[PDB]
């Protein structure tokens, strides 16, 4: 559970699921729609951004007239990853790694919305509250390993934004928004259920 | 249009009239060249005898080794091609201004320059280009 | 118990551990005391004060 | 002791305690030294106060939250304080003098009964069951205002949006900022009438003007002007069209280089000249493709070329340079364009549509700051707020936001 | 490859290699004791360039520190940090170098060198994977300098390949009191240009400068000096223990920043010397901040080798790159390693290493003091006295003579 | 319980207000001095560098000094607005809001008014004030002669101030020729003013045309005619391609020797393009080097080299042209002229004079004077007379001022006071009085009466006569419409509306909060 | 070892550079799995697409950072490490019956 | 003797003005003066 300065806690209520936050404005977020009615949670760990492939960076090009190629190579690629996650009909995108702007703007023009700049223990508990799996490579992805839940919207919580999953039939996971005035009464509401949780 | 060239030594009597321009720089004579010339023209080289080395970057590759010997051989030619062409116009005495990035005159370029009896003067102000053209009605040179 | 420790983070708990720990303790044979608090919080989590 | 250095903590002489009723009386004073600094201001009646932060900028405020927030103490239950009206303000962002005053005087009404000899659990349970009941009861008495139609519900903002306004700064034009907080949010709402988004109207203020020269623009604000100004600087649209038919670009124009690093090799004086005629053609395809698209008016984000600005004013495109990716969010919900990544998948069906394009002066040679409008309704709404003075419309900002904040505190239903 | 043995030696050795030791110690993480109180992978993924693990974890640097006065190295040993280096390891023998290069340098040599070989050897032989060799010396001392002309020798016999990087403390004139300091200077550099790979030049003189200049300590005192070397060590050893590409492992190093053989030399420049990419882009290159006191800015780089340290992106860098090389280019030149970790204390900073012409001035004065101040065979009969000639001395003169042509002939 | 921490400065009591209000009448006596025809310049001692500043505007005085007065950041920050806003009215605006909260201190201490009471009579009383410039003002857009000498009786009046009081007659005319000259354009940025030490303060000029402040290269003539000029922001020399990662894999010397003729070529063959317009001068922005310079001789063309960006946009409108590029495409493109070009000597300095252009949407002035702070002052000079010009074309209304405009307002005023009975009424009757010391203050400096001369100008306005005012050359009343000055309705909306939201800021305060310094 | 840097001369290499990886990677993955192994012990640091396809097949992972970390668990199940990237032994192999993770 | 190692003659006005730090402002305007008087004229630097 985490941190949420700002609230009363008596308005605090359970979920089903995770609720993460984004820690970064893109610039096609506004775009993407923020309710599905019949989301489908897809993890990805590849960076979708346009970088160096693979650690490295060197390239020789003798004729001008490849040197166009190879960079629409690039651009063809780029397209190419963001393509094969768009054919499995993923709504929702999360990665570990950054994801730039180039791909967000394309998945915002077809009502696909998409995070990054997450920690490896959300990302863990994102798996067991879907029940999907982990998936470091667009071209082996399959139907069936999307996660899905009942719906989803994001909802202004102590003026920060959170992506709420609630509603799946069988979640692993239990993590509340602890609101509070001050930062020790968050932190006391904290420790006095991870106390009350271990004996339980 | 006037000039004041500042010295330290003589005597106040010295101070003369010259009916033409005086140069304030000396020559290099690293290469064993003239330093009077009679009946001389002096022409302005407002560019860099120098090896090539163009703007963009220029990586030269060496892939076999009668490249080593003919990289030499080409350019003990392109400084002499071009000072042949000196010869050409019988110009007798050069005036090179301050070049950035690299020598301005280079000291293999010195010995062609030098056995052909040619002045070579460098380290001249930009400013006073205008001077030395307006001065002795010589255009200046910016290339070959 | 409130404390307050050099950098200036304020704290508020009842908890030995964390009171423990927000103080850094020198004493050789009081530390005893915040080995058991923490062994007594990463097992069961509840009656470390008892 | 018995002659040893008798130490359990580190820094054992520099830190200190406090317990018993010292240790009270040091906390409700301390509450009290904050209430006084509160009570002064609260009400219609009040009075800002200065403050003056260590690099010697001031802000002339009169919200607790501000003003406990730019505060440098010592004593940490004024800490606490400083957080109380900094969570009031985040979430509802109205009441921080309140939160303030009040809690005070919990605090100080529980002074008398510590001297009685009151336990503090039985104090603060008994609060606990009183804010309930009180709350309780108060969810009872009030009325509902969802039975009424959308004509008078406007009038009921009205009513709250003088509340907020007074009280604060720009009290003299406050009728016409009550119309224009309801104005911004009759544009920016749900056809259900719930859960509004507050993040598409961002706020922005201008130092200069008098308070009577703002007015309502539905757009962006850019503080740039157009790239070589030589055009004319209120361009208009066709005769016969849909609209200026904006581009966004996400690309700078330039020829297209790998993201990593590259060895361009040319060891031809043929391949020279290619490079000179793949120089040129790019730039020629460039304007072509946005000539061919029907744009009026482009958008860039990373900023452009000498060349092809040229290329730019003699087929009557304005552009701009160095437009920030946080603005670009904001032009495409506005204009209800899609932001197109490259030019080859440029198409029209992506730009978006605005009314017109212009920018004034505001005085002598302060900077040109671009100006868009709407002919209709849109999910936009930028309040166009000047002032006389810095302090005067940095108070106008956190003024008009707690303003949208208290009316998208009644966006809720039955509140 | 993955280990590189750090060997000290002499007096200013063994202080900035303590100073090192400390730095390192605190940076990827380890108590004094050795054990392992770090979080996590980070830190420990790479511990193997430079730790034994031994059984139970017991952590143990690869050092060999030596000196023939035995009290340096005691001095060392009984303080702090001394439970890290294994007893073994320190070789140390009676009586003192003197201050000359000749005969400290030959007479144990004759003796220490033999003591070392042996410890180079099986303490090493525990590894898989050596890579090279780390010397911290100073040039102008006496067992320092003798010593490590005797040893930089030894060991490339014993291995071939093995890269050698040196961190040679040059000697500073005004504060180098001992007269005698150039006459040794010249007969190192000798030896060190024939068989080291990489070489870094740090002086004294400028690293008063530093001192009282930025820092402001009004009496600079070794330590301070010590802990500066120790800050440019620490982030030219992580371009080498976090796990990167960049400049990945010495003898890329090497291949990077080295155009032709004999041009060894660095110039050291490191930053926030007491933040944003942009703000310590302008520290980096100040004329000032260099620990070289020959000015570069009359000289030319040659290749530039920025290692930055802490939060700092691809582009932060890159695009940080183009804006200089617009304006300094009359000085295409870069090389940019970026780091993910940050310095003991300090958010970010920028270590700067680039060749450059300008070392020939450095090494003009040198030769000028050993020429002109011994022309008069000035203090020469102490080194004729422990065997070598003055035709040895002739060899010194003349191959400084060529180091400065060098530098010229790549015309400055 | 002392709950801020050490070295905190706070007044929670009458202190407050007193050391709020000492601030700004501190301020506010500071620019008594500067108000009026008769007012005296300001000495500035810089404590960096030794660089002084002469300066009659109060907006940069108050910048310059250093002032740890919270009161006093708003009376610089509302004066730095006013300076950037119109440029003219500053210290009227200082002293005024001093004024106001001068007035303000005896209504608090003496009668003991609510705050909230003095602050909610201000808005009554500033409604009614504007409402009086409504009616007060004449629209003078239906004759453009009577504009014409509109223009010249508020350049009158704004350069009346500075230290141009006996050469404003001069500059009348010059300073509304380049108003006429932008013909409607505002921006202040399209005049550039150069500086020149020595000579008569009279011998300015407003020559037709543009002057560059540098000369030709190397042997390109002065003297021409009939020259087409063309502009560029092209690098035009070297031209390093706009990949960086291009190379020359070069396998012989002979080869890289067609290379570097090669980039010759392209340049030879973008010089070539360029004598295709059949042109006679070329400019470009950025430093012209040695080989494109050469080839413009034989062509026939003269060029100009490092010029500014900003003097581009000043030279593309002089010249009437447009700036060219990618010069593939003559025939879209389009090109200035101009009758003849020679270059001159001002001082030292040679300069390049342009005469006889088409078009004239813009100018450039050549000050002269005695000392660089002369020149200095004078340049502030133009620069606020022609700022409050520049607005009047867009604002074409104006009003009469010599201490008519003030009274006005407080005839006004001083008439909804009785209709709001009560407690208000001394407030609003404060805000009349406020106003009556700008003419006093106008009369002191000039060393005259500041009540009977008062009085007089009072009883002539109630009398049925709203064209009376000061005359302070004689020290007596005469008529506004035969000494023909007059200021725009734009600047007396502004000072009144500046002044009076300045006076709302230090009325609220009830406590001063000073953390430390940093 | 020295100076491993991508060459990419034109956009077919460019193209197919990318997903060699995953053909290859792959394919030395599945040639450890067809043996029936389900636990690899590294030595050191594992790549991410390696992980990728290591849990593809449920193949467990672990971490020893240390010479003599790797030296003590090979004596528990008594197998010969080999450097390889290639097909155990089936010999070599290991036997361990069961691996718990409770707290 | 200016503040650094130069040393210079002058009986020039300008120069003599120009070379001096004065630490008054109104003293220091006689400097420009000497500089416009050098620069419009060029002669009689001091009679002014
Ligand atoms: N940069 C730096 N130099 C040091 C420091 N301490 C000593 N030195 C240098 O050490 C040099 C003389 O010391 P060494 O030559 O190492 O002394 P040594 O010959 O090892 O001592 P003996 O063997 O006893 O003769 C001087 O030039 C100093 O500049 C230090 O902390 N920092
Ligand atoms: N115009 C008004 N008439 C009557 N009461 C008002 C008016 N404006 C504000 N108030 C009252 O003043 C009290 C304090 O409000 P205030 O302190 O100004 O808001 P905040 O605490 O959000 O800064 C509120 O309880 C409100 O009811
Ligand atoms: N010759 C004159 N006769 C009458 N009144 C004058 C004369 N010259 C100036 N004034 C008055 O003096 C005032 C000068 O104001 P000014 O100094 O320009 O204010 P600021 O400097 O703040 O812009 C004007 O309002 C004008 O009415
Ligand atoms: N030969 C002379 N006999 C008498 N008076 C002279 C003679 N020469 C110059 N003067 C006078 O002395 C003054 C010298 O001024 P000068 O020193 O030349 O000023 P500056 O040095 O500033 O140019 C002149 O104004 C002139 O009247
Ligand atoms: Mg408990
Ligand atoms: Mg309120
Ligand atoms: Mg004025």
């Amino acid at each position: 559970i985490k941190k949420i300065p700002g609230g009363a806690m008596e308005e605090s209520l359970f979920i089903n699921g995770v609720a993460f936050k984004k820690t970064f404005s893109y610039a096609g977020f506004e775009q993407q729609p923020k309710k599905f009615n019949n989301p489908k949670i897809l993890s990805l760990n590849v960076e979708l951004e346009l970088k160096a492939e693979k650690d490295n960076a060197e390239v020789r090009v003798e004729h001008v007239e490849d040197y166009q190629a190879i960079v629409d190579a690039e651009w063809q690629l780029i397209f190419e990853k963001l393509r094969q996650v768009e054919e499995t009909g993923a709504n929702i995108v999360l990665s570990k790694l950054p994801i730039g702007d180039l791909a967000t703007q394309f998945f915002a023009d077809r009502n696909i919305f998409c995070a990054g700049r997450v920690s490896a223990d959300d990302m863990n508990r994102v798996i067991q509250a879907v029940g999907g799996s982990i998936q470091s490579t667009t071209s082996d992805i399959k139907p069936e390993h999307l996660g899905t839940c009942a719906l989803f919207e994001e909802m202004q919580i102590g003026s920060e934004r959170y992506n709420l999953f609630q509603g799946c039939p069988q979640a692993k996971t239990c993590t509340l928004l602890l609101r509070g005035g001050a930062e020790q009464v968050i932190a006391e509401v904290e420790r006095s259920l991870h106390d009350a949780i271990m004996i339980v | 249009d006037i000039r004041l060239v500042k010295k330290v030594g003589g005597t106040i009597d010295d101070t003369e009239m010259i009916d033409g321009v005086v140069l304030t720089q000396t020559a290099i004579k690293s290469a064993g060249g003239p330093t009077r010339k009679e009946k001389a023209k002096i022409g302005l080289i407002q560019f860099q005898i120098s090896p090539p080395k163009p703007d963009t970057e220029n990586n030269i590759i060496v892939n076999d080794y009668r490249q080593m010997d003919k990289i030499l051989k080409e350019e003990r030619a392109y400084l002499l091609n071009i000072c042949k062409k000196i010869k050409k116009a019988k110009c007798n005495v050069l005036l090179i201004q301050k070049s950035i990035l690299r020598d301005a005159v280079n000291d293999l370029a010195l010995h062609f320059l030098s056995k052909l009896n040619i002045m070579v003067v460098k380290d001249i102000e930009r400013e006073e280009i205008e001077f030395l053209s307006k001065g002795l009605g010589c255009k200046p040179i910016a290339d070959i | 118990i409130l404390i307050v420790t050099s950098n200036q983070k304020t704290t508020i708990s009842n908890d030995g551990a964390t009171i423990l720990k927000l103080l850094d303790v020198v004493h050789p044979a009081a530390k005893t005391l915040v080995d058991i608090s923490r062994a007594q919080d990463a097992e069961v989590g509840d009656g470390t004060t008892s | 002791e018995m002659g040893r250095p008798f130490i359990i903590v580190k820094d054992q002489g520099n830190k200190k305690r406090q317990h018993g009723l010292e240790a009270k009386k040091s906390h409700i004073l301390a509450a009290r030294s904050v209430a006084s600094i509160i009570k002064t201001s609260l009400g219609p009646r009040g009075l800002d106060k200065i403050l003056i932060s260590p690099d010697g900028e001031i802000t002339i405020t009169n919200d607790g939250a501000t003003i406990l927030s730019q505060m440098e103490l010592d004593n940490e239950i004024a800490k606490l304080l400083v957080q109380l009206s900094k969570s009031q303000d985040d979430e509802i962002g109205d009441g921080t003098t309140g939160v303030v005053v009040l809690a005070s005087a919990l605090l100080d009404q529980a002074l008398e009964l510590i001297q009685k000899g009151i336990h503090p659990i039985k104090i603060a349970n008994g609060f606990d069951e009183a804010a309930k009941l009180a709350i309780s009861k108060l969810e009872e008495t009030c009325d509902d205002i969802s039975a009424s139609n959308d004509e008078l519900f406007r009038d009921f903002l009205l009513r709250a949006a003088k509340t907020s306004l007074g009280s604060k700064i720009v009290s003299k034009d406050h009728d016409r900022f009550a119309e224009m907080a309801v104005e911004a949010v009759i544009n920016v709402m749900d056809k259900d009438r719930k859960d509004v988004d507050f993040d598409l109207i961002k706020m922005q203020g201008r130092v200069g003007g008098s308070i009577s020269d703002s007015k309502l623009i539905n757009g962006v604000i850019l503080d740039k002007d157009f790239s070589h100004p030589q055009m004319p600087k209120c361009v208009l649209p066709k005769e016969g069209s849909d609209g200026v038919k904006l581009a966004i670009l996400t690309c700078p124009f330039e020829p297209p280089k790998p993201k990593t690093k590259h060895k361009l090799d040319i060891s031809s004086v043929e391949e020279y000249q290619k490079l000179q005629t793949y120089e040129q053609d790019k730039f020629k395809e460039m304007i072509d493709d946005v000539k061919k698209a029907g744009a009026d008016v482009v958008i860039c984000q990373w900023g452009f070329d000498d060349e092809a600005n040229h290329l730019l004013l003699q087929n009557d495109l304005p552009a701009v340079r160095w437009v920030g990716g946080q603005e670009l969010e904001h032009i495409a919900i506005s204009t209800n364009g899609r932001i197109v990544p490259r030019f080859q998948d440029l198409s029209k069906d992506k730009l978006g549509t605005c009314s017109r394009i212009y920018e004034q002066e505001f005085g002598t040679t302060k900077d040109r700051m671009l100006i868009i409008e709407q002919s209709k309704e849109t999910k936009t709404v930028t309040c166009f707020v000047r002032g006389s003075n810095k302090m005067i419309v940095d108070e106008a900002e956190r003024a008009l936001h707690d303003s949208l904040c208290v009316v998208r505190n009644l966006v809720k239903d039955s509140r | 490859m993955r280990e590189i043995i750090h060997i000290s030696t002499g007096q200013c050795g063994n202080q900035i290699g303590a100073a090192f030791w400390e730095t390192i110690c605190g940076e990827h993480g380890l108590d004094f004791n050795g054990t392992y109180h770090g979080h996590d992978d980070i830190q420990k993924e790479r511990l193997n360039v430079y730790f034994n693990e031994a059984s139970s974890g017991k952590w143990v640097p690869r050092s060999i520190n030596v000196d023939l006065e035995p009290g340096t190295i005691d001095a060392v040993r009984n303080s702090a940090i001394g439970n890290l280096f294994r007893p073994d390891n320190y070789i140390f023998g009676q009586s003192s170098a003197g201050n000359v290069w000749a005969k400290g340098h030959y007479t144990e040599g004759a003796e220490l060198v033999d003591s070392v070989m042996d410890v180079i050897r099986r303490e090493a032989e525990g590894c898989d994977s050596l890579q090279g060799f780390q010397i911290t010396h100073s040039l102008g001392g006496g067992t320092g300098s003798g010593m490590g002309t005797l040893l930089i020798s030894k060991i490339r016999e014993e291995f071939p390949d093995r890269m050698m990087a040196t961190f040679s403390v040059l000697p500073s004139p005004k504060t180098s009191d001992t007269v005698v300091e150039p006459y040794n200077a010249t007969l190192s550099v000798h030896q060190l240009v024939e068989h080291s790979d990489e070489t870094f030049c740090i002086d004294n003189e400028a690293l008063y400068d530093i001192c009282q200049r930025t820092l402001k300590l009004n009496q600079p005192s070794y330590g301070d000096l010590n802990n500066l070397v120790s800050s440019v060590m620490s982030g030219v050893t992580t371009s080498l223990r976090y796990p990167g590409q960049l400049n990945s492992d010495l003898r890329k190093l090497a291949v990077n920043l080295v155009p032709f053989p004999r041009l060894h030399f660095f110039m050291v420049g490191y930053a926030p010397l007491t933040l944003t990419v942009p703000e310590l882009t302008q520290q980096m290159f100040d004329a000032k901040n260099m620990m070289a006191a020959a000015d570069p800015r009359n000289g030319r780089y040659l290749t530039v080798a920025a290692f930055f340290r802490g939060k700092v992106s691809v582009k932060e860098v890159e695009d940080e790159m183009h804006k200089v090389q617009s304006k300094n280019s009359d000085y295409n030149n870069v090389q940019t390693a970026v780091c993910s970790v940050a310095p003991q204390g300090l958010d970010m900073a920028a270590t700067f290493i680039a060749n450059s012409t300008s070392i020939q001035e450095l090494f003009k004065r040198v030769g000028d003091q050993f020429s002109a101040m011994f022309k008069r065979k000035a203090f020469l009969h102490w080194y004729t006295s422990e065997g070598m000639d003055e035709l040895e001395f002739s060899e010194a003169e003349s191959n400084m003579n060529d180091l400065v042509s060098e530098y010229q002939q790549y015309q400055e | 319980v002392q709950i801020f921490g050490d070295q905190v400065t706070e007044e929670r009591a009458e202190n407050a207000r007193l050391s709020a209000f000492v601030g700004a009448i501190a301020v506010g006596d500071l620019v008594k001095s500067t108000l009026g025809p008769k007012g005296m310049d300001k000495l500035l001692q810089s404590a960096s560098s030794n660089t002084c500043m002469v300066t009659n505007d109060g907006a940069t005085i108050l910048k310059s000094i250093p002032l740890d007065n919270p009161a006093a950041k708003v009376l610089v920050n509302i004066s730095k607005v006013q300076d950037d806003e119109v440029g003219d009215g500053t210290t009227s605006v200082t002293v005024l809001s001093a004024e106001l909260l001068r007035e303000a201190e005896k209504l608090i201490d003496q009668s003991k008014i609510h705050p909230q009471t003095i602050i909610e009579g201000y808005r009554l009383a500033s409604a009614a004030a504007l409402d009086a410039l409504t009616k007060a003002a004449v629209d003078n857009s239906h004759d453009k002669t009577m504009f014409r000498e509109d223009l010249i009786h508020i350049a009158k009046t704004t350069l009346s101030s500075k230290i141009l009081s006996q050469d404003k007659d001069h500059f009348a005319e010059l300073a509304t020729n380049a108003i006429l000259r932008l013909k409607g354009s505002t921006n202040l940025e399209h005049i550039q003013i150069i500086k020149i030490l020595g000579g008569k303060l009279s011998d300015s000029f407003l020559d037709e045309g543009f002057i560059l402040a540098k000369k030709f290269g190397n042997n390109q003539p002065k003297r021409i005619e009939n020259a087409k000029i063309l502009i560029a922001n092209t690098t035009l020399d070297t031209d390093k391609v706009k990949i960086f990662g291009t190379k020359f894999k070069v396998d012989s010397t002979a080869k890289l020797a067609q290379l570097e003729k090669a980039e010759r070529e392209k340049m030879k063959n973008k010089i070539a393009k360029i004598s295709k317009f059949g042109i006679n001068t070329f400019i470009n922005r950025q430093l012209i080097y040695d080989y494109p310079e050469q080839l413009f001789t034989d062509l026939g063309i003269n060029s100009i080299e490092h010029a500014d960006f900003e003097g581009v946009e000043r030279l593309a409108l002089v010249t009437g042209g447009e700036v060219v590029s990618t010069f593939d495409e003559p025939s879209k493109c389009k090109l200035g002229e101009c009758d003849v070009i020679e270059e001159i000597m001002l001082g030292e300095q040679p300069f390049l004079k342009f005469s006889g252009c088409k078009a004239g949407e813009a100018c450039t002035i050549v000050l002269r004077g005695a000392t660089d702070q002369t020149l200095d002052e004078a340049e502030r000079s133009l620069h606020d007379a022609l700022s409050v010009l520049s607005q009047t074309t867009k604002e074409t209304r104006t009003v009469l001022g010599g201490g008519c405009a003030e009274m006005v307002m407080s005839k006004a005023v001083d008439t909804e006071a009785q209709n709001i009975d009560g407690k208000k009424s001394l407030a609003v009757e404060a805000f009349a009085r406020a106003l009556r010391q700008l003419p006093t203050i106008l009369a002191d400096n000039a060393g005259f009466d500041s009540s009977e001369l008062v009085s007089k100008l009072r009883s002539s306005i109630y009398n049925g006569i709203s064209t009376s005012g000061l005359d302070l050359n004689n020290g007596t009343i005469a008529d506004m419409r035969q000494l023909g000055i007059v200021e725009s309705y734009k600047l007396k909306r502004a000072v009144v509306s500046s002044a009076s939201e300045a006076a709302e800021v230090l009325l609220r305060v009830d406590n001063i909060i000073r953390a430390r310094p940093r | 070892e020295t100076k491993g840097t991508v060459l990419l001369h034109n956009a077919q290499e460019m193209l197919d550079f990318s997903k060699g990886e995953e053909k290859q990677i792959d394919a030395m993955m599945k040639e450890i799995a067809d043996m029936g192994v389900e636990c690899i012990v590294a030595g050191a640091g594992v790549g991410e697409l390696a992980l990728h396809y290591l849990n593809r097949y449920g193949i467990l992972v672990l971490k020893v950072p240390s010479k003599f970390e790797l030296r003590r668990l090979c004596r528990v199940c008594g197998a010969t490490p080999l450097p390889r990237l290639g097909a155990p032994t089936p010999e070599e192999l290991g036997l361990v019956e069961t691996v718990k993770t409770m707290e | 003797k200016t503040s650094r190692g130069e040393i210079i003659i002058s009986n020039d006005g300008h120069t003599i003005l120009k070379q001096m730090a004065i630490l008054h402002p109104v003293a220091r305007m006689l400097v420009e003066v000497s500089a416009a008087q050098d620069s419009e004229a060029g002669d009689g630097t001091t009679s002014v």
